[PDB]
């Protein structure tokens, strides 16, 4: 089984 | 190592017929795949038809349906009643749900949905150039959708595929194919001889 | 098998340019990603044979946090973090018995930013053979924990300390342990 | 070192109640130890926790497919990672090793997992009421717990002191006598 | 949307080309995909927030670039014939495998060994048959675009100065005038069908237009024939009463 990383979101700019 | 195999080539179906587009995947190094159908409508770019991101579920869109069947490693695309507007290229795709998004695409399947021609009037006409009367093309038109136009086997004779035009103000659809050549012995009477055309095809005399 | 919490905790620290990525299950680390080696490091070796994790996605997240940190630093008029000194505790994982193997644990708790120097002092002299440590572990108050381990053989003539250096401490903090 | 520090933190939290039946997902962003944006699966969108997160909440919630993706994270992220590691995290069982040694009666319970544990003192048959001090649950950081629970009670004749340990790794109470 | 540019480009082996892409979805992740001659789709690059995250063993000839997560460019330092392809830009919300990819219209690159192979279409319109008119009360005009290379053409019909789409059928793909040669010039046909009485109105004007994409102003041209630049080639007919 593979863990799924929750992707970090790019902050507003 | 990861591949997606789907119905090869072109699938010609009459409108209102049911359709299956097969798709199986081989992803030995992927724990939990995700499965996608992307569609490219004529003159448009790729877009998602539908996807399934859970190994048991089925996805549906536009009357299409696909079931992520991890048991048989397949994602077949089905529609009970295809319409002319479904003519498109359909791409089966696989991604690894646990890593960066990388679509492994199948080779794509071109669907051509043929309308029914309600009153065929098959004919071969010779059209002349507006600029030079000596240049002509042969127009095969108004034949039923069952008729297959064969490509030319001669390099010096050119025959296009069957084409369906829709005169939308008249609500009139018609098939056509064009043939032309610079050979001296080329006539419209023998232009489509390598095709099986209706016996009642009109050949007007020049 | 009833009530659990799984936390994916990431951080990035300027100007030290150190980021970390780990998975926490009920206060225990499932794994972390070693940014240098770009590898997934399971807290227990056995875990790596029952699950997998593509560590590249952790590095992509750290990149995004590094970029967001600069953005968030500007949104705060470059408001820095206020150091929080750690409460450190030295203990053993087993009852102590002479000539019976044991491990010393140094639990550094309730601190930020995640930068510490930890040195085990045997008889006041630094000891390094056999040492191990965990990555910075998240807390509910969003400070950090950390475990340092020293396997040893208890004796009457050996005294041990855990030397902890943190920017919140005005002086390095020693936690003693004897028998 | 003198120069100031700046810390960004992201915590993607998965809260499980009765396994994967009731799952709450929290996407939490932090500046130092200050949470500024949060997606709460019970809310369904990003919300600013402070002013510092106002542009992120507005920007992110507007992104194409963002709300759909985050609203699905309880299934695609939380329930998934739960089952991926279930056999060695939720189902992890390491039985405790118990030792009972003297002091004005120290029941040392070491090396167990999970941390839900009950230990109760028994003096010749009845469970002792007073004099029971407990060091509390302490986490060794290696997926093992330990705890020491002592008894302040005088030894009489040949009174049997029993430390009964009840742990989810054991079908029946573990009893050690002194 | 996902906007990319250029739509068509033709250039000689050894030259440099740059493609550009923009997405307005607010997405963090963007992609280059190559659709080769036989229409096979393969990922090339993935960028996440200006950082390259996947490189599917792409030749170093290719240099992607992103100074903003909405923008992704592709420079091919010194194109080779195998680079002829459609290059598709895509974006996704983030790098997760579960995300939908949103694709752009594509950049059709044609890399040629010799720009002397580039030819614009010759366009001719063939007037409806007398027999078709009296047999069906309909009138089909046929447009032939011939002798062009590469196959970077867009055909359109114009009736009385206005583009029409009703009544029109254009071949989905051009045919090769000489299938033997891989450098073969192409031919394309289109039909425009109208009522016979519309064709029989001499006040009606029918034009077949072929937008050809060829060389630009920059390209040097040694040959005596006209430089085969991007251009429109049209052919026309007016209605005929008799
Ligand atoms: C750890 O030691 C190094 C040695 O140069 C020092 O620069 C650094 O400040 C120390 N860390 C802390 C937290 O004091
Ligand atoms: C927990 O979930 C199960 C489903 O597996 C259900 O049968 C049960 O009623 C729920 N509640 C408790 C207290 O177990």
């Amino acid at each position: 089984g593979g863990y799924r990383a929750r992707p970090a979101k790019a902050a507003a700019t | 190592g990861d591949s997606v195999t789907q119905t090869e080539g072109q699938v010609t179906v009459s409108e209102s017929k049911s359709l299956i587009i097969n798709c199986t995947y081989s992803a030995t190094s992927i724990a939990y795949p995700n499965l996608f159908w992307y569609v490219r409508y004529p003159g448009e770019g790729l877009q998602l038809l539908l996807k399934v991101i859970t190994a048991g579920q089925k996805g549906s869109s536009r009357g299409f349906e696909a079931t992520y069947n991890k048991e048989t490693t397949s994602f077949h695309l089905q529609k009970a009643s295809v319409q002319e507007s479904d003519s498109a290229v359909y791409y089966c795709a696989l991604s690894d749900s646990g890593s960066f998004n990388k679509l492994t695409f199948g080779a794509g399947t071109r669907l051509a949905v043929c309308p029914y021609i309600q009153n065929p009037d098959p004919a071969v006409y010779q059209l002349r150039d507006s600029k030079s009367s000596d240049k002509s093309v042969c127009l095969f038109t108004d034949f039923d959708s069952q008729t297959n136009v064969s490509q030319s086997k001669d390099s010096d004779v050119y025959i296009t595929d069957k084409c369906v035009l829709d005169m939308r103000s008249m609500d009139f659809k018609s098939n056509s194919a064009v043939a032309w050549s610079n050979k001296s012995d080329f006539a419209c009477a023998n232009a489509f001889n390598n095709s099986i055309i209706p016996e009642d095809t009109f050949f007007p005399s020049p | 098998k009833e009530e659990h919490v799984i936390i994916q905790a990431e951080f990035y620290l300027n100007p030290d340019q150190s980021g970390e990525f780990m998975f926490d299950f009920d206060g225990d680390e499932i794994f972390h990603v070693d940014m240098a080696k770009k590898e997934t490091v399971w807290r227990l070796e056995e875990f790596g044979r029952f699950a997998s994790f593509e560590a590249q996605g952790a590095l992509a997240n750290i990149a995004v946090d590094k970029a967001n940190l600069e953005i968030m630093t500007k949104r705060s008029n470059y408001t820095p973090i206020t150091n929080v000194p750690p409460e450190v505790t030295v203990l053993t994982n087993s009852p102590v018995e002479l000539r019976e193997p044991n491990v010393l644990i140094c639990f550094i708790d309730k601190f930020t930013p995640p930068v510490v120097n930890v040195t085990w002092l045997r008889n006041g002299k630094p000891v390094t053979t056999g040492v191990s440590e965990t990555v910075f572990l998240p807390r509910e108050d969003h400070l950090f924990r950390k475990f340092h381990y020293l396997p040893f053989l208890p004796s009457t003539e050996d005294v041990y300390d855990c030397r902890v250096e943190h920017w919140g401490l005005d002086e390095p903090l020693l936690k003693h342990w004897e028998f | 070192d003198t120069r100031p520090r700046f810390l960004e933190q992201v915590k993607h939290e998965c809260h499980f109640f009765n396994g994967t039946e009731r799952v709450r997902f929290l996407d939490r962003y932090f500046y130092h130890q200050e949470e500024y944006v949060r997606f709460d699966s019970d809310v369904g969108e990003y919300r600013a926790v402070t002013e510092l997160g106002r542009p992120d909440a507005e920007y992110w919630n507007s992104q194409k497919d963002l709300l759909e993706q985050k609203r699905a994270a309880v299934d695609t992220y939380c329930r998934h990672n739960y089952g991926v590691g279930e056999s060695f995290t939720v189902q992890r069982r390491v039985y405790p090793e118990v030792t009972v040694y003297p002091a004005k009666l120290v029941c040392s319970v070491n090396g167990f997992y999970p941390g839900s544990i009950e230990v109760r003192w028994f003096r010749n048959g009845q469970e002792e009421k007073t004099g029971v001090v407990s060091t509390g649950l302490i986490q060794n950081g290696d997926w093992t717990f330990q705890t020491l629970v002592m008894l302040e009670t005088v030894p009489r004749s040949g009174e049997v002191y029993t430390c009964q340990v009840e742990h989810p790794s054991l079908t029946s109470p573990l009893t050690v006598e002194w | 949307a996902v906007f990319q540019t250029p739509n068509y480009h033709v250039t000689q082996v050894g030259n440099e080309v740059s493609f550009n892409c923009k997405q307005t979805l607010g997405h963090d992740t963007m992609y280059w995909y190559k659709q080769d001659s036989k229409k096979l789709l393969k990922i090339m690059f993935s960028y996440n927030n200006k950082q390259l995250i996947v490189n599917e063993t792409v030749p170093r000839r290719f240099s992607p670039q992103s100074s903003d997560k909405a923008h992704l460019n592709l420079r091919i330092k010194s194109v080779e014939p195998e680079d002829s392809a459609v290059y598709l830009c895509a974006s996704s919300l983030d790098w997760g495998g579960q995300n939908t990819l949103y694709f752009g219209a594509g950049t059709r690159l044609s890399v040629l060994e010799d720009l002397n192979k580039v030819f614009p279409p010759e366009v001719a319109v063939f007037e409806p048959s007398e027999a078709e008119i009296s047999h069906t009360q309909k009138a089909t005009l046929v447009c032939l675009a011939t002798g062009f290379f590469p196959d970077h053409v867009e055909l359109s019909w114009w009736v009385n100065g206005k583009e029409v789409h009703s009544g029109v059928c254009t071949d989905p793909q051009p045919l090769k005038e000489q299938p033997a040669l891989n450098d073969s010039r192409y031919a394309l046909s289109s039909r425009l069908r109208v009522s016979a009485t519309f064709w029989q109105n001499p006040r009606n004007h029918f034009r077949c237009q072929v937008q050809f994409y060829g060389l630009s102003e920059n390209d040097e041209w040694t040959q005596d024939r006209a430089k085969p630049v991007t251009q429109i080639v049209s052919a026309e007919a007016w209605g005929r009463a008799d």
